[PDB]
């Protein structure tokens, strides 16, 4: 019924010799089933790091998936997320 | 707070045809239910009166048990009482999220027989397979007589005992006192116990 | 500028894939921080909080963690024969928002909503279950069966008009020095993508505030530039919180532009940022 | 009551470590199901509960040593092992529906003893009116004696011409030590029989007095040169005197 809301930032500004956090915020879908991973240069992030599954007044679900890393000039970073509202796994780039 | 049920008094002996109050009190008001039962030596709960959260009274024959949350207190009321009534009466709550029953301690309430006509004495009694073993039996003494334990350890006596003759409407009180030794008399059996004084004590 | 609200919100999902997979979790949250967490492999609540117990004694606590085991049990058994009965179709999927807000002095709200699907079906009012304005047939016969309960009814009550503003103000009491933290954010100006051909998108990041009570406004000098997109108010994993708030704006009239920050942290000295 | 709840056994003796199983049959379709343990002279004290085959709350259960179950949400076992003096108790099982009004079972009396050769059986004896009562009161007393048994698990009732009577009976409510001064005490436990010197003097009346005994079973070790001491109904008799 509810497709997700997907947005992806960082904790802190981005700089390329520093370390930071990769923030994806999956709200607004239903049902509580979903696929979520945070994706690097093209390969996924083993050690993506979750909050605990909860909802919003309306009934909508929402999680804060997160890692460390640092800002590469190379390395392009997004999110992807699987839900039974997509036709196919939805891929939202990051933008700084 | 963990629950604590408390009855008062533990122990209750009253005269036949009384109205006697039985007290019960909680620490926890949060009631489900409150449960009053009856209990007979040695085993086994006889439900007497169940008290709903929202009800204050319960009736059922002789039987009218309150409950008043805010005092956090119980009341079971028993009228004209009779010596079948004679047992421990319990009172237990269950608290709104719990499922089990906190109980009192009890109230050991012994009902005593109306003696009307009494007749203490004490008789000897011999034994149907032999002459040798005999036992002496104390009776149709009244309810305000109490029969004392034997001071000497070789010489057995019971409480009293309410026997009840229905086809006749007669009641009976009795106690029974044994020995193995030899210098052991009936006359001298109940020398415990405050025995009335015109006691009949045959040759 | 917003008045910082204090509610407790006991949520709940439970998920019944068949009618042999299923699990119940559960977290509870205090205004916009989270003190419990609840996993169907865990037998008790987990605290996430060294003040998450409140002033209420360890007798107290398990008296509770008591009352949430029989509860994931006997609800989870309870669905699998409403199922059975109204003839709903697995996969099922129950939502639970329970709760309440204490107003010092005055008398305490409370609530206990349930979801099935997403929808709102039936809600705890006064001593009784009721459905909701449009609810299916179905949800009708379920509030029969649920309003016989006596003790589950009372159990609800307690729970929600006894225990919850207690726990709520021992909570404000013995976190209050947590409660009282505040996290000064970072903040600067930035053009986004152009919405219009002769128009331009004026963007003013607030990062790393605590707590969640946050006002932006773009601004000409002292006038409130009414059209300023606040957007939603973002996560950070350390409990801080990201807003953009934008303004579309066609070319020139960017100028004398600032945008005013305001915050709790701030002590009064807002962030003004000037285009 | 008729249609309640059912226990057994009703009466265990289990010597000093060994294990005991009490078994609870509660009322049909009972969801829940209540273990609760009472001491002598004391009120029942919550054990465990199940509703259904779950057992919800154990807070009860005093040690590792106790163990209950209720696989099918029916019949429920509560397992004591290794037993010692202190868990001699009345084993109460309840059982309710969803209003949470408690249905009891008769209880399991258990007594833990040192050794088995502790538990002897009642010597049964009836003591015949005396004449002096028969003439003075035109009443006719009978008294039972029931004396050395060992564990407190009698059942004492009075027969006259093959039926068991209740009017004009009078058994003590809980039997005597034979010496009070000790744990494993033998008893003693009297009762009366009255009715008419007429229906005394009929010496075609035929009045007994039967003491059911519950001790040891058919899987209990027994090693002493006397009888063993297993649940038996010991008796006397007495026959109506002419006078
Ligand atoms: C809250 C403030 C404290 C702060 C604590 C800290 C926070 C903890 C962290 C996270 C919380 C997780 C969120 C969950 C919130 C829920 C609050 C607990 C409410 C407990 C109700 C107790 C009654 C009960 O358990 N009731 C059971 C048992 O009742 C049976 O057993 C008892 C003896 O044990 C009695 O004999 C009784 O007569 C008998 O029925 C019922 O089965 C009940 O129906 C369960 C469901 C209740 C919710 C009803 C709504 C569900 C509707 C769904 C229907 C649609 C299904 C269609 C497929
Ligand atoms: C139960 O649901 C789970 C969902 O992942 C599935 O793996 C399992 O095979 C289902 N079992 C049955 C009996 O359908
Ligand atoms: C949830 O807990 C129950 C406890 O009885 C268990 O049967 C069930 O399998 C658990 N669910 C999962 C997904 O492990």
């Amino acid at each position: 019924q509810r497709t997700p809301k997907i947005q992806v930032y960082s904790r802190h500004p981005a700089e390329n010799g520093k370390s930071n956090f990769l923030n994806c915020y999956v709200s607004g879908f239903h049902p509580s089933d979903i696929e979520v991973d945070l994706l690097k240069n093209g390969e996924r992030i083993e050690k993506v790091e979750h909050s605990d599954l909860s909802f919003s007044k309306d009934w909508s679900f929402y999680l804060l998936y997160y890692t460390e890393f640092t800002p590469t000039e190379k390395d392009e970073y997004a999110c992807r997320v699987n839900h039974v509202t997509l036709s196919q796994p939805k891929i939202v780039k990051w933008d700084r | 707070m963990k629950q604590e049920v408390t009855q008062i008094p533990a122990a209750l002996s009253v005269p036949e045809g009384e109205n006697l109050v039985l007290n019960c009190s909680f620490t926890d008001s949060a009631i489900y239910n409150l449960q009053w039962f009856r209990q007979d030596p040695g085993k086994g709960l006889t439900s007497l009166l169940l008290i709903q959260s929202s009800q204050r009274e319960q009736t059922s024959g002789r039987l009218n048990a309150s409950l008043d949350k805010s005092s956090g207190r119980s009341t079971l009321y028993i009228a004209a009482s009779q010596p079948g009534d004679s047992a421990t009466y319990l009172c237990a709550g269950v608290n709104t999220g719990f499922q089990k029953l906190v109980f009192g301690t009890g109230t050991r309430l012994l009902v005593s027989p109306n003696i009307q006509n009494p007749d203490p004495a004490v008789y000897q009694l011999r034994d149907s397979k032999s002459s040798d073993k005999s036992v002496c039996l104390f009776t149709d003494f009244d309810s305000q007589t109490n029969v004392s334990q034997s001071k000497d350890s070789d010489v057995y006596i019971t409480d009293k005992c309410v026997l009840d003759m229905r086809s006749m409407d007669f009641k009976s009180n009795s106690a029974v006192a044994w020995s193995n030794k030899s210098d052991f008399a009936c006359a001298n059996a109940f020398n415990n116990s405050i025995i009335p004084e015109d006691t009949f004590f045959p040759s | 500028v917003p008045q910082r609200l204090f509610p407790l919100r006991c949520l709940q999902i439970s998920s019944f894939a068949n009618s042999s997979w299923t699990r119940t979790d559960g977290l509870a949250w205090l205004g916009e921080l989270q003190t419990h967490s609840w996993s169907n492999d865990s037998d008790t609540v987990r605290s996430l909080k060294p003040w998450s117990q409140g002033t209420f004694s360890d007798q107290q606590w398990e008296t509770l963690q008591h009352i949430f085991r029989v509860y994931r049990s006997s609800f989870t058994r309870d669905v699998k024969e409403f199922a059975k009965m109204l003839r709903l179709s697995y996969p099922l999927e129950l939502q639970v928002s329970a709760g309440c807000e204490v107003h010092p002095g005055n008398a305490s709200n409370n609530f206990f909503h349930v979801a099935f699907q997403g929808k709102d079906i039936l809600s705890f009012q006064g001593t009784s279950w009721e459905p909701t304005q449009e609810a299916p047939l179905w949800v009708n016969l379920a509030i029969q069966v649920l309003n016989q309960d006596k003790w589950t009814r009372e159990t609800v009550q307690w729970l929600l008009n006894g225990t919850c503003p207690q726990f709520v103000s021992g909570l404000l009491e013995s976190g209050k020095s947590e409660l009282k933290k505040q996290v000064k954010p970072k903040a600067w100006l930035s053009r986004g993508p152009s919405p219009g051909p002769g128009r331009l998108l004026l963007v003013c990041h607030v990062s790393g505030f605590y707590p969640k009570p946050v006002w932006v406004k773009w601004m000409r000098g002292e006038q409130e530039q009414q059209g300023t997109q606040p957007g939603d108010i973002l996560p950070n994993a350390d409990e801080t919180w990201y807003l953009r708030a934008t303004l579309d704006v066609v070319a020139g009239e960017a100028a004398g532009l600032s945008c005013r920050v305001k915050h709790s942290s701030l002590e009064g000295q807002d962030i003004v940022l000037y285009w | 009551m008729g249609a309640g709840v059912s226990q057994s056994p009703r009466y265990k003796v289990a010597k000093r470590g060994q294990d005991v199983a009490l078994r609870c049959d509660p009322i049909s379709g009972h969801v829940s199901l209540f273990w609760y343990q009472q001491a002598l002279g004391q009120g029942p004290e919550f054990l465990t509960y199940f509703q259904n085959e779950a057992q919800l709350d154990k807070s009860g259960l005093p040690s590792d040593r106790f163990f209950a179950e209720r696989p099918e949400g029916s019949v429920s076992t509560l397992k004591i092992q290794r037993t010692q003096q202190e868990d001699s108790a009345v084993y109460l099982c309840a059982s309710s529906s969803r209003d949470l009004e408690q249905y009891f079972g008769p209880g399991t009396r258990l007594t833990v003893t040192e050794d088995l050769k502790n538990v002897f059986p009642p010597e049964v004896a009836v003591f015949e009116p005396s004449e002096a009562e028969i003439s003075h009161t035109q009443k006719a007393t009978l008294v039972c004696l029931a004396t050395g048994f060992y564990p407190d698990h009698v059942e004492l009732s009075w027969w006259v011409n093959g039926k068991e009577v209740h009017s004009g009976v009078c058994t003590d409510p809980q039997p005597l030590k034979e010496q009070p001064a000790l744990n494993d005490s033998r008893y003693a436990l009297s009762s009366r029989l009255r009715v008419s010197a007429t229906f005394w003097q009929n010496p075609r009346n035929h009045f007994r007095c039967q003491v059911q005994f519950y001790g040891l079973s058919e899987n209990d070790e027994w090693t002493q040169d006397r009888a063993k001491p297993v649940t038996q109904i010991v008796s006397a008799e007495a026959w109506g005197r002419a006078d």
